[PDB]
RNA sequence: CCCUCGA
DNA sequence: GGAGAGTATAGGTCGAGGGTGTACCACGTCTAAGTCGCAACTGTTCC
DNA sequence: CGGAACAGTTGCGACTTAGACGTGGTTGTGGGAGCTGCTATACTCTCC
């Protein structure tokens, strides 16, 4: 890795991104057991998405080596790799309903607000469940 | 009106909604709409059109679709920027970001907990406008509405407030860092200075310089591996201090008082071994500095490759930079008492 | 070495005191210990790597819903990742096998 | 070099790759501290914001109403020609008639019925920049801001070379405003770079523009590096702006190369110099 | 049975309102006061049937409430305090470290480590190349001999002897 | 705090003030909740009499064992069945209630604490005027502030409308809110219809009438719910006029009473606003827009229009300590009361006790969430006597309940006329926290209502008389009052025609001596104490005057003390009251003195022994020593000094050393405020200061196993170990450099975390002992000394221990500093600098 | 982060 | 259309030493700690 | 410096357990703290 940096770029992340970064799904709002000092599985610390707390070493203990480097116990389902890779691992939610991302809603001026032609104050109505919305209606079937 | 006429429309509240309407989104209808009202129109109502444009326009270029303002899906940083470390007392220590993240997995989950109860539409909708209040927390925290709160009344540090702020990334870790090689202390008057020169303490120079006093020794004698080096400066071993002497010459280094207010608050220096933990400075740089000898501290900087130690010498030398650069006045000039005595 | 700090370095044009600041002396990690290995050993000091601050930087946007990505010159983004042998194969060497 | 100068630390033509933007800067903000009107008034000056105390200035020539009755001031302004009546709205009585030679006449203060030249300040005051750019054009503009910024400094005790606040206003006037687009895509009322608004008009002008005054802040957010107006001001705002617009940033700003670690394009960092070829002679070889 | 829902939605959402205010009362945080009436509003609608139909709805909802507030408020504190930090003090992790397993290593601390040990090379470089391979394998990598042998294409008993005799080796040779 | 306990010195000194019937804060905390009654009425609980038993431990044993300094606290419940009229009076424990100590300090978990008086804005009603509308026109506003309750806005529009917010609610006609109450449209034109203003206000009203006005009242609070007529009268009525959910203090009623001249009978009887004081506040703000100079209510007398001073001394309260704990205990003893509420229905009456229903937790906790996460409760500056000393006095600006350092504008932070003699315009911090802090003036006191007075002379027909009299800042507005430089002679009479006074609102004037009522009872009667130690005060400049009040209070205390040759006598008078001095409570005559204690025999035949702290830690890792300054067979008073403490000689404040000085540039060593010393000040120790760091260390869980204090430290020679003694722990009067093991401790290592060299030679050496890195305690870099000092607390003892934690050590290593280049000398002027040159 | 303090 | 109001943004740098847990019972559900056998697995000991 | 033969150790793998620990139900009342003592400027919204 040398100066090859040629451009810097950005978009809006679709899902489909988001879930493509992703290592796994965090279900739990468990961080780590007490006792044990070891994050709980499908947590916010989880090993088996994030990657192992400590080098080559998996969850259950079935492997600690550096013998079984690039596998994942069967167990557990770690992989024995480096720590490291637990500051670049992401992991992602499924949401139960669609959110707006508040940057284009809340921000002066609403991004929302001029790419539907609503107001502000409507749109929050919206977003917020104090109003309804209309999102189709059937021309032919009500003229007839 | 959904009792009857339900069947010919549709309709929503929340997100769901909003994401049906971009769903059904001509843009090109729309722009080219806005275009027609920007020509034909004048006045506010052009304005509006214009500043509607500037949106409608960006998201009509293709690779890049309005649908990503609305997620399905929330990502989730690495652990290690979001650490937890355990206290004196038992007790652990968590970024906000985990108590933030927390709550929108505890309301994700109770929201498809009643999904599958068959919960009142009511109680539902409540769930998921909570779910989306978390989501807005967790992204940009006190935004909209008040702001969730930790212990104390604190409001939580949302993702926003990573980048931005004096204390942001960008600010705090990107424009600056905190660097090895690198001392400070009190700084006293250095009268026996010549203008290229500083004092600086033993102890300081043998901390910056100890991997080249190590190798220095380890090349002599007196060190039997490199480790042995490593240990025996660490003890400050006798033999330790002809060898500093030795590596130190013609090492420049840079000397720094905050605040840096222009480019002469940096300054490079020969250093010179000098009894004592103070810095002493050479009076003539104190105009530069702004140094007021009443408790003012420096920080010491030590070049490492060629190119920065040739930048030292040759650039930011004391001696090299004896006019003003703002104004081509001189600065390192006699004054107080030097003025007096001429 | 603060933002100010790097202004008087860009004032003064040195850049490779202030590469040298943000980098090596302290986020690009294996340069940090390459630099040591290389005084140790009397050796030139090494070019600087990446700093860790940007690969953070690039995280922490893409936990904001923005898909950052660092663009070759063929228009084809980068994977920022080390590879792990060089490692293993340097401490396999110091034994002889 | 030659355009800049001397450089006032070392005595000499300055070196190509000197960044004099920062000097500039420094040299403008370091004294910043002893400014007792005042530093307000340089923040007020370099921001491009309509002064307090504002001073009418006139657009055409012409015949003046002077209405000024019941502690207020109110001033038409007939031009010689056929053209319509400007008329300013409020000015407070505290604000003084300005005293000056008129043309064709003595000096003395404005009247009723007084006839004023193109440029005439109406009241004593601050004037506005903005009106002296689309009046008496640019240059002008340039000399006021340099002569009122620098009139502080000197108040204060203070010596600047008048080349580093040209610097900042060099930045400060890099645009014109899209009056109408024409055949060249440009959207009405954005503010395009002067460079780029000329190689854009292409008949094989149909963008028509006037110059802007903006402010540091408003120029520097204004920038093509999305990273280095991200961490400069108002972050949220950048990123989410440069997200909906895909942009891309090139990353040749020397701060964007302080970011992601690369040698500032600036002194040592040039191309020119970095990259110098180091050989022995034959001669030195030789012995 | 329907009946449920709808005597539940007509009688227990107008107490909503209500409710709410109490759950403030326990959280003093509008965030957890909501995640307290929701919860609850689970328990009451899971367990609907169970009420007595003319009976005082508000004391039924107004007990699970508490409950759940009690619940979540010993699960609490059963366990240790996590403390939401801005940012976590420097003094804070290196504090932590002098606890760790591994602690916060130089980078000097990590360039010596991975210079290469002489008197270990050379004393291994005296072995014979088969002993020198299996010896390896089992202290150093932690092979077993099941495996060593597979590796070495030899069978474990001829592992067992290279590994004891180019262990004592290795004893008698560095000391 | 005496206050608090209702201490019988409290008692005296409320009986020579005059008896309201005197109650403590306690008592009147346990009144105002008696009775706890049933919803019913069936059952009434009640509390009286509170009692403090003997104190725990002593100071010095909880500073050790990490105790908090308390006693426990009984009272008399009494509970009373209103059917059967059975009565059971008991007596419970409330708990152990931290106790303020002879220092007036509080010891929490071994540390010692300060509590902060803070500066606040009394309940009442203030007035603003603001002309800073864009339109040039003046606009006016009123806040009504209580104790505890909600608050209440009225403003005049910019648009000219009369607007209402109520907790921070969204304006509405002045007219909404009184049509709510009661009011007919036609009523309020006949008291408010001199206002232009309330007629335009009244057609922009948008409906009329009580039902109207009260549902639309009850939809802005609300903003989803629906309304009720009866359920928004009663919230509005809960809201402010009930005593439960709103209370305006004594001092908000008599505010009020004064502002408005509502009430001149004096009537006690209830804190609570009233109709007639929101008819009062509008009328009021009303003739205030007009610019009327006078107002006159319904049974009202005379009260001037004017707006309110935020920052002047009369407006603005001081909570003191007693007040801040009596608020915690509120909060704690409501919490109890709900507890005893939802115990009356759930228990069986003659199956209840008292103590059955009473739950002291939550008050106990109160008092420990208030000392423990409290800005106002402060880790105690204790560099010197006179840091700790001001510390208490210190009046600051900043909490809960104050302002917050983003709101504080540059307005709250200058000096205020109302200030003179009773806070201190010279001591005040001059980083970021400049006028948020103040130092209370030497004769101040704190009145029981929360404000400061000062003392004054009455000046009779134009003679200085010896009557003294304490006023408010309130009371020295309406007189006269001269400086202390003001010359006088023999007689009362002033020397000249014309004084300097300060006489109306802050002005100075050049004045007729014939018109003069009081007059200072002295100079430094406008300053603090540490600014009343600076000789030749008035001839230095504020600042450098404020960076001497400052700079005093960083001075480290020297081996030996040396009190100044020139002084200002305060310095004697502020060593004793700060109490590390030790002094006899009683004459007699010294029967035996060490250096560990004295014991005097009084001539009671009874004797009274004071040990010595010796080579004590304090707070910043200064040494606080007290010597005995007595002999024995010496005869000694009460009140004499027995023992002299860190920064005290012979009883006066010695923060430094008498030195022979030379004012001259010399050969550029003193060059820019760079001092040069003599060495005889490093030879002689007249410079030299004793530091003491407290280096802790413990063994704890992992996620390998649990950590080991051992002196088995792998790899690591005996040569090193030679200190330790047999736990690993190194031994008492050894002498450490930085890098020597304190305390050794090994932690459980990982498989993986072994070099792979490391692995092959514990495995050919048949080494089987548990893998560990050595977490051993060092000391940092560039520190030395001796050790001093051992604590040792272990869990196969019962020493008490948080979780996870097996053993815990402190170790206590003392350094002697001689003076050096790079030091910071000052003297009492604000003149200072590092020491650049010994000579 | 906050408290408090140094230039 | 066009004006007020309501909301958004910004507000010096570097250092030193300190810093926290009211609230249902009466139980079944699970888990957090084990002692304890065969393989599986390490090691000597030869010829 | 091999290939079996033979005899000591971890170490995985079950299962009993006793207690923490979370679950049933859950029926007289009962709606938070805290604050708001910042200035100045640009610009969209939104009431008109
Ligand atoms: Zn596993």
């Amino acid at each position: 890795d040398v100066n090859f940096f040629d451009e810097l770029r950005i978009g809006l992340a679709t899902a489909e991104d988001i879930r493509q970064w992703s290592y796994g799904e965090v279900k739990k709002p468990e961080t780590i057991n007490y006792r044990t000092l070891k994050p709980e599985k499908d947590g916010l610390f989880c090993e088996k998405i994030f990657g192992p707390t400590r080098d080559w070493e998996c969850y259950c203990g079935k492997y600690k080596r550096v013998r079984f480097k690039g596998i994942i116990c069967e167990r557990c389902g770690v992989e024995v790799t480096r720590a490291k890779v637990r500051r670049e691992r992401m992991g992602h939610i499924e949401l139960a309903a669609p959110v707006t991302h508040i940057w284009y809603f809340k921000g002066v001026p609403s991004r929302l607000g001029y790419l539907l032609d609503l107001a502000p104050k409507d749109l929050e109505k919206i977003i917020y469940f104090a109003a309804y919305v209309i999102t189709s209606v059937d021309e032919e079937m009500r003229h007839n | 009106l959904v009792d009857r006429y339900g069947e010919y429309f549709t309709g929503a509240m929340g997100a769901e909604s909003i994401q049906k309407l971009i769903e059904n989104f001509d843009i090109d209808a729309e722009a080219e709409s806005l275009r027609d009202v920007i020509r034909n129109g004048k006045g506010q109502k052009k304005l509006r059109a214009l500043k509607r444009l500037k949106v409608v326009a960006a998201f009509q270029q293709s690779g890049n679709s309005p649908m990503g303002m609305v997620l399905d899906a929330v990502p989730v940083i690495p652990p290690e920027l979001r650490p937890m470390v355990q206290l004196d007392g038992g007790r652990f220590a968590t970024s906000d970001l985990n108590d933030l993240y927390r709550r929108v997995i505890n309301r994700n989950n109770r929201l498809k907990r009643l999904i599958d109860l068959g919960a009142p539409e009511i109680i539902v909708n409540n769930e998921k406008r909570m779910l989306q209040e978390s989501v807005d927390a967790l992204f940009d925290n006190g935004r909209r509405g008040r702001p969730v709160t930790g212990p104390g009344n604190r409001p939580l540090k949302s993702l926003s407030d990573l980048l931005k702020g004096k204390q942001g990334r960008f600010r705090q870790n990107l424009l600056g860092k905190r660097v090895d090689y690198s001392g400070r202390s009190v700084i006293v008057v250095g009268p026996q200075l010549k203008l290229h020169q500083c004092g600086l303490p033993k102890l300081m120079a043998l901390e910056l310089f100890k991997p080249f006093v190590m190798k220095r020794l380890v090349d002599l004698n007196h060190a039997q591996n490199i480790k042995s080096a490593k240990r025996m400066v660490e003890r400050q071993r006798p033999q330790v201090w002809d060898v500093l002497e030795e590596v130190i010459a013609e090492h420049p280094v840079l000397l720094n008082r905050a605040p840096t207010l222009h480019r002469l608050g940096i300054q490079a220096f020969e250093p010179m071994l000098v009894e004592g933990k103070a810095i002493q400075l050479h009076p003539l740089v104190c105009e530069a500095f702004n140094a007021d000898f009443d408790g003012d501290q420096m920080a010491v900087h030590l070049p490492l490759s060629a190119e920065a130690q040739a930048e030292a010498r040759i650039l930011m030398l004391s001696s090299n930079n004896i006019l003003s650069p703002a104004s081509g006045r001189p600065l390192a000039m006699p004054r107080l008492d030097m003025v007096t005595g001429l | 070495f603060g933002e100010m700090e790097c202004w008087a370095m860009q004032a003064y044009g040195a850049a490779y005191t202030l590469q040298e600041l943000l980098t090596i002396k302290s986020d690009d990690t294996v340069g940090r210990v390459k630099v040591y290995e290389a005084i140790v050993k009397g050796e030139n000091i090494p070019e600087p790597g990446i700093p860790e601050s940007f690969k953070v930087l690039l995280k922490e946007l893409q936990s904001l819903c923005l898909n950052v990505e660092v663009l070759s010159s063929d228009g084809a983004a980068i994977e920022l990742r080390e590879g792990e042998d060089e490692d293993l194969e340097r401490a396999a060497a110091n034994l002889g096998i | 070099a030659t355009c800049y100068g001397r450089s006032m630390a070392t005595g000499k033509l300055v070196d190509i790759g000197e960044a004099v933007g920062i000097v500039a800067a420094q040299s403008i903000g370091e004294p910043g501290t002893q400014l007792t009107g005042g530093l307000p008034r340089v923040q007020e000056l370099f921001e491009a914001r309509v002064p307090r105390g504002k001073a009418p200035i006139a657009d055409v020539t012409g015949r003046v109403r002077l209405e000024d009755g019941e502690r207020f001031y109110k001033i038409t302004i007939v031009p010689d020609d056929g053209g319509e009546e400007v008329v300013y709205d409020k000015i407070s009585k505290r604000q003084r008639l300005r005293v000056f030679k008129h043309e064709d006449g003595s000096e003395r203060v404005l009247s009723d019925g007084d006839h004023v030249e193109v440029g005439q300040q109406l009241m004593e005051g601050s004037a506005d920049p903005h009106e002296v750019l689309r009046v008496q054009g640019p240059r002008e503009v340039q000399i006021h801001l340099v002569r009122e910024v620098q009139e502080v400094y000197r108040a204060q005790g203070v010596s600047i070379h008048d080349k580093h606040i040209e610097v900042i206003v060099r930045q400060m006037l890099r645009r014109v405003t899209i009056i109408d687009s024409g055949s060249t895509e440009f959207l009405p009322g954005s503010l395009i770079d002067r460079a780029e608004f000329e190689a854009e008009n292409r008949r094989v002008e149909p963008a028509a523009g006037r110059p802007v005054l903006m402010g540091i802040t408003k120029a520097s957010l204004a920038t093509d590096s999305w990273l280095s107006a991200a961490s400069f001001q108002e972050t949220t705002r950048v990123l989410t702006d440069a997200a909906i617009n895909c942009r891309s940033d090139k990353l040749n700003g020397l701060k964007e190369n302080v970011i992601i670690g690369k040698l500032i394009p600036a002194g040592t960092g040039i191309n020119r110099y970095r990259n110098i070829a180091v050989q022995p002679t034959e001669e030195a070889r030789a012995a | 049975d329907e009946e449920l829902t709808a005597r539940f939605e007509r009688d227990a959402i107008p107490l909503l309102d209500q409710l709410y205010g109490g759950a403030l009362r326990m959280t003093r945080n509008p965030a957890d006061a909501e995640d307290l009436l929701q919860e609850t509003m689970v328990k009451a609608y899971a367990g609907f049937r169970s009420f007595r139909h003319g009976t005082n709805l508000k004391a039924w909802l107004y007990r699970i409430l508490t409950n759940t507030y009690i619940n979540s408020y010993r699960k609490k504190q059963r366990q240790p305090a996590e403390y939401p930090t801005e940012q976590i003090t420097d003094w804070q992790l290196a504090s932590n470290a002098e606890h760790s397993s591994t602690g916060l290593r130089s980078a000097e601390v990590e360039a010596l480590e991975a210079l290469p040990d002489t008197e270990i090379k050379e004393a291994l470089q005296a072995l014979p190349e088969e002993f020198r391979m299996a010896v390896y394998y089992a202290d150093v990598e932690g092979f077993p001999y099941k495996e060593i042998a597979e590796i070495m294409d030899t069978p474990i008993g001829t592992v067992m002897s290279r590994l004891h005799r180019g262990r004592r080796q290795l004893r008698g040779l560095l000391a | 705090f005496e206050w608090l306990i209702g201490s019988p010195r409290w008692r005296e000194s409320a009986a020579e003030r005059g008896d309201v019937n005197p109650v403590g804060g306690l008592e009147e905390v346990l009144y105002e909740l008696s009775p706890i009654e049933d919803f019913s009425g069936s059952m009434s609980l009640s509390f009286s009499d509170p009692r403090f038993d003997d104190v725990k431990a002593p100071v010095d044993e909880c500073k050790d064992k990490d105790m908090t300094y308390a006693a426990p606290l009984f009272v008399t419940a009494e509970f009373i069945n209103n059917n059967t009229g059975e009565i059971k009076s008991q007596t419970v424990f409330m708990g152990d209630f931290p106790m303020m100590t002879e220092k007036g300090t509080f010891i929490i978990n071994g540390t010692e604490r300060v509590v902060v008086s803070q500066l606040v804005r009394s309940p009442g009603v203030y007035f603003d005027e603001t002309i800073d509308k864009s339109t040039d026109k003046t606009l006016h506003s009123v806040k009504v502030i209580p104790s505890r309750g909600a608050w209440l806005e009225f403003d005049v529009d910019k648009r000219d409308t009369v607007g209402v917010r109520i907790d921070r609610k969204r304006r509405q006609p002045v007219t909404v809110l009184l049509k709510a109450l009661g009011w007919t449209s036609e009523q309020i034109v006949e008291r408010f219809g001199f206002s232009e203003i309330m007629r335009s206000t009244l057609e922009k009203d948008n409906t009329v009438g009580t039902d109207e006005a009260l549902l639309d009242i009850y939809r802005k609070l609300r903003p989803g719910e629906p309304p009720t007529k009866e359920s928004a009268q009663t919230l509005l009525e809960n809201l402010f006029f009930k005593e439960k959910r709103y209370d305006l203090a004594r001092v908000g009623r008599y505010k009020v009473n004064k502002k408005l001249g509502l009430h001149v009978g004096e009537p006690i009887t209830s804190s609570t606003l009233t109709e007639e004081d929101v008819v009062a506040t509008i009328e009021y703000l009303v003739r205030l827009h007009e610019g009327q100079t006078t107002m006159t209510v319904p049974g009202g007398v005379e009260v001037p229009v004017e707006t309110d001073d935020i920052d002047h001394f009369g407006n603005r309260r001081l909570r003191t300590v007693g007040e801040l704990i009596q608020n915690q205990i509120r909060v704690g003893m409501s919490r109890m009361e709900r507890v005893v509420r939802e115990r009356m229905t759930t228990q069986d009456v003659e199956a209840i006790t008292p103590q059955t229903l009473i739950n002291i937790r939550p008050v106990v906790a109160a008092i420990k969430e208030f000392f423990g996460t409290s800005q106002l409760s402060q880790f105690m500056d204790q560099n010197n006597p006179l840091s700790g000393l001001t510390h208490k006095r210190r009046l600051s600006a900043l909490g809960p309940g104050g302002l917050s350092r983003e709101r504080a504008g540059l307005e709250v932070r200058d000096v205020h006329p109302s200030h003179y003699g009773r806070m201190c315009p010279i001591e005040t911090p001059e980083g970021p926290n400049i006028g948020l802090i103040g130092s209370l003036s030497v004769y101040a006191r704190v009145n029981p209502f929360g404000f400061i007075e000062t003392p004054y002379r009455k000046v009779v027909d134009g003679v200085v008389s010896d009557e003294i009299v304490y006023l408010t800042a309130d009371e020295e507005d309406r007189h006269v009052v001269a400086q202390a430089n003001s010359p006088i002679d023999a007689d009362g009479r002033f020397v000249e025609p014309r004084v300097l006074v300060r006489r109306k609102a802050g002005e100075v004037e050049y004045v007729p001596s014939s018109e003069v009522d009081y007059m200072d009872v002295s100079p430094r009667q406008m300053v603090s104490v540490a600014t009343a130690m600076i000789p030749f005060l008035e001839h230095d400049d504020a600042n450098r005057a404020l960076m001497g009040a400052n700079m005093q209070r960083q001075a480290v205390p020297l081996v030996r003390s040396e009190a100044p040759l020139v002084g200002t006598g305060m310095e004697l008078r502020a060593a004793i009251d700060a109490g590390d001095v030790v002094v006899a409570e009683e004459s007699g005559v010294i029967e035996e003195v060490s250096a560990d204690y004295i014991t005097v025999m009084h001539d009671n035949g009874t004797r009274r022994t004071y040990r010595m702290r010796k080579f004590a830690r304090s707070n910043h890792g200064t040494c606080a020593n007290q010597c005995p300054i007595v002999d024995a067979g010496d005869r000694v008073e009460a009140g004499q000094v027995i023992a002299d403490g860190p920064c005290t000689d012979d009883g006066e404040m010695a923060l430094g050393k008498n030195l022979l000085v030379a004012i001259m540039p010399w050969e550029g060593h003193n060059y820019e405020d760079a001092i040069i010393l003599s060495n005889r000040l490093v030879e002689e120790d007249v410079l030299t200061s004793i530091h003491i760091e407290e280096h802790e260390i413990d063994a704890r869980d992992t996620k390998l196993g649990a950590e080991e204090i051992t002196r088995d430290i792998p790899n690591i020679s005996d040569e090193v170990l030679a200190d330790l003694d047999e736990r690993g722990i190194v031994r008492i009067g050894a002498e450490v450099r930085d890098g020597d093991i304190l305390v050794g401790k090994v932690t459980p290592k990982g498989e993986t975390e072994l070099t792979p060299e490391e692995r092959l030679l514990r495995a050919i050496f048949g080494e089987k002992a548990r893998e560990v890195r050595d977490t051993s305690l060092k000391v940092p870099h560039g520190e030395s000394g001796k050790v001093i000092g051992i604590r040792v607390f272990s869990r196969e003892d019962e020493d008490e221990l948080p979780a996870g934690v097996n053993e815990l050590v402190r170790v206590y290593v003392a350094q002697k500093r001689k003076i050096s280049d790079g030091d910071k000398l000052a003297g009492r002027h604000g003149n200072k600098g590092v020491i650049g040159k010994i000579l």
